[PDB]
């Protein structure tokens, strides 16, 4: 597993949300330790058994916490981040989508001052299979097992996950990076993280359309993995210059197309995989039956 | 979000960037007026199009006299204007900018963006205005200045001198354009712009700096804290059901295909498009709804996809992970109540309770509903049905 497991001691920005409140829940019941959480004017407050603060300061100063979940609406994501970042959280972990572009550029230029970690925006965040999740995926579908999995979107996530518990693997850690033009920890960092773990024996990249990660990690990859890594990416059949869902997925140059990046990944030796259907099928290739 | 030549440059004036005089008409009688109004004896009458390539298209003439005015505007307003930008079917024309004309002696091209790979701002400048910045970039490099802006800093007196290098401008010249610059910067950030473009960036016989035209993009995400950018969006230059889908929380984008598509996320929506291709037919569309979303919703995502009635199957693939597969298959029955359409709906439900989600539409017996449980098999049952 990476980055975070049974023993993270977690806090929850927009702790009060019904959404984050219904995820919250789910997350304590799969195992995270959540200590803690924040919303301005309900600080002494006690929610799911835990304490509120106004402040995520307050709440690191109590809890010692250095994990943050956020789940704060948009127009407040860019000031959450500085927050944590200000407080001494080491990762947030962020999922809210529709964070304004600038608000995210300038809160991570000072997140990476301060040392803090950002995974997101836009997506579901991260899961240590049968030990801890911090977001909204569902933790049933992962099962515990050596293959680690990094992608840029939701339920695809899901689907990738579920094909590889299908084909009698697992799951050690998944880490949505989001669907977001700016966002923090990517493909290079991550995929350092996973070569690193030995319980980890290869690794599935799913990408999209939108800026070139992809093609950069292709080579990144050759000289720095040596555990496999299978990829999928999206997106093959999206016209140009056409926003499909998220912000980030959009074709604005060639390099920034699914064709670009298919083929810089398997010029350096990933397994690509075509048709999302296989990508636990290309798994069982690399590992055995 | 896009907007007018017209809009750009009144937002201009607002913060004190300097800008030929003009005004906007939606008549005939309304552009004469305008003309009278700026005085001069020369005024460019323009098309008001998001689309580029006005100027070639016959969209852009320059009167001389309050007649050529009056006629010029007849011509333009109401016209089919084809560009480059619009494509063949053109776009009707509905407004109007009437500008002073300049005295032009040179032509640059200016634009502000958003740089994704370096999480930082573009300047990009070069003395070629009016022409294509990627043909010049390719064929001719030097003629370019892309200046990288950190934010944290802004745009610099040092990063100016960079731009006026490559316009060729002396002294007091590039004092000019570079305060101008600023106002530009200021404003690209202030009103969360992806966008800036300014082709071309006129110098007049009297040494001023104008945007002769300009685009400008906005964040959509931050459009909640801009209600006066908000409100110039113009309905008529937008897609009207990608509008419509977002109104009811889809998102959605037609293409040109015989398989339409209905997909929780926009990954897994994208995936699917990409599956129906693997598979040797072409989706129709991309449809991202949520796996909650109510049969209202589910029945509204329905409507749209099968407006296109080149659409031969519609394939759901839907991942239930917090959201329960069962209760996405009694909404889907909920949804298709009342409908009377001929072709097959094959549905791939996978995740929490999938199994029971089959069963419940097999025991419909409604046959043209094809419930399957693996992408795989989905997309195959997809293709022998095309
Ligand atoms: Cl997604």
């Amino acid at each position: 597993s990476i980055l975070v497991n049974k023993n993270t001691k977690v806090i929850v920005q927009g702790f009060t949300g019904k959404e984050a409140t219904f995820h919250a829940e789910q997350c304590m019941a799969y195992g995270t330790n959540i200590v803690g959480g924040i919303t301005p004017h309900k600080g002494g407050q006690t929610h799911l058994g835990k304490p509120v603060f106004d402040t995520v300061a307050d709440a690191v100063k109590a809890t010692k916490a250095d994990v943050s979940l956020i789940f704060v609406p948009a127009f407040a994501v860019g000031d959450s981040v500085i927050e944590a970042a200000d407080a001494g959280i080491k990762l947030a972990v962020v999922i809210t989508e529709h964070t304004p572009v600038k608000d995210m550029m300038f809160a991570k230029q000072y997140a990476n001052k301060k040392g803090m970690k950002i995974i997101g925006p836009n997506c579901p965040g991260i899961i240590t299979s049968e030990e801890c999740k911090l977001g909204i995926m569902p933790g049933f579908i992962f099962k515990k097992g050596c293959v680690g999995l990094i992608s840029k979107s939701g339920t695809l996530t899901y689907e990738a996950a579920n094909q590889v518990v299908q084909g009698g693997y697992g799951i050690s850690t998944a880490v949505g990076i989001g669907g977001d033009p700016i966002i923090g920890l990517a493909y290079k960092e991550l995929l350092s993280e996973f070569q690193k773990d030995d319980e980890t024996k290869a690794i599935v990249m799913i990408g999209e359309i939108g800026g070139s990660l992809e093609v950069e990690a292709a080579k990144f990859i050759k000289e720095n993995i040596s555990k496999p890594v299978v990829a999928f990416i999206a997106g093959a059949t999206a016209p140009k210059g056409k926003r499909m869902g998220h912000a980030g997925a959009i074709v604005g140059s060639a390099d920034e197309s699914a064709a670009a990046k298919k083929e810089a990944l398997k010029s350096y030796g990933i397994h690509v995989v075509d048709s999302p259907a296989l990508i636990g099928e290309e798994i069982q290739k690399i590992l055995g039956e | 979000m896009n907007i007018h030549e017209y809009q750009a440059k009144a937002i201009f004036v607002d913060n004190g960037i300097p800008t030929l005089k003009g005004k906007v008409a939606f008549s005939v009688d309304e552009a004469v007026a305008n003309a009278k109004e700026l005085g001069g004896s020369v005024w460019a009458v323009k098309a008001q199009i998001h689309a580029g390539g006005r100027g070639l298209g016959g969209g852009v003439k320059i009167a001389k006299n309050l007649d050529e005015v009056k006629d010029y505007a007849s011509k333009i307003l109401g016209m089919n204007l084809v560009t480059h930008q619009t494509g063949p079917e053109g776009k009707l024309v509905q407004k109007l900018y009437i500008e002073s004309g300049a005295n032009i002696v040179k032509e640059y091209y200016l634009a502000i963006l958003f740089n994704r790979m370096a999480e930082q701002i573009t300047i990009i400048a070069s003395s070629e205005g009016g022409m294509d910045i990627e043909k010049v970039a390719k064929e001719s490099p030097e003629k370019i200045a892309k200046v990288g802006i950190d934010p944290q800093i802004g745009f610099k007196m040092f990063h100016g001198l960079e731009v006026a290098r490559v316009l060729g401008l002396d002294k007091d010249e590039g004092k000019k354009l570079i305060s101008m610059i600023a106002k530009l910067y200021k404003l690209y950030m202030d009103k969360d712009m992806n966008m800036l473009e300014i082709n071309p960036l006129i110098k007049t016989a009297e040494g001023d700096f104008y945007a002769l035209d300009a685009k400008c993009s906005f964040d959509d995400s931050a459009l909640y804290r801009h209600p006066e950018i908000a409100e110039l969006r113009d309905t008529t230059e937008e897609n009207p059901a990608e509008r419509e889908a977002a109104e009811f929380g889809l998102s959605y984008v037609k293409l040109d295909g015989d398989v339409a598509c209905m997909v929780n996320g926009a990954g897994l929506a994208m995936a699917t498009m990409d599956i129906i291709n693997y598979s040797g037919a072409k989706p129709a569309n991309f449809l991202d709804v949520g796996g909650g979303a109510s049969p209202e919703t589910v029945a509204k995502a329905f409507e749209i996809i099968l407006r296109d009635k080149n659409v031969k199957v519609i394939f759901i693939n839907i991942f239930g992970g917090i959201v329960r597969c069962d209760r996405i298959a009694n909404g889907i029955l909920e949804a298709t109540k009342n409908v009377e359409v001929n072709i097959p709906i094959v549905v791939r439900l996978d995740g929490t309770n999938a199994a029971e989600a089959k069963t419940i539409l097999d025991n419909s017996n409604l046959k043209n509903i094809k419930a399957a449980t693996n992408l795989k098999n989905g997309a195959e049952l997809v293709k022998s049905l095309v």
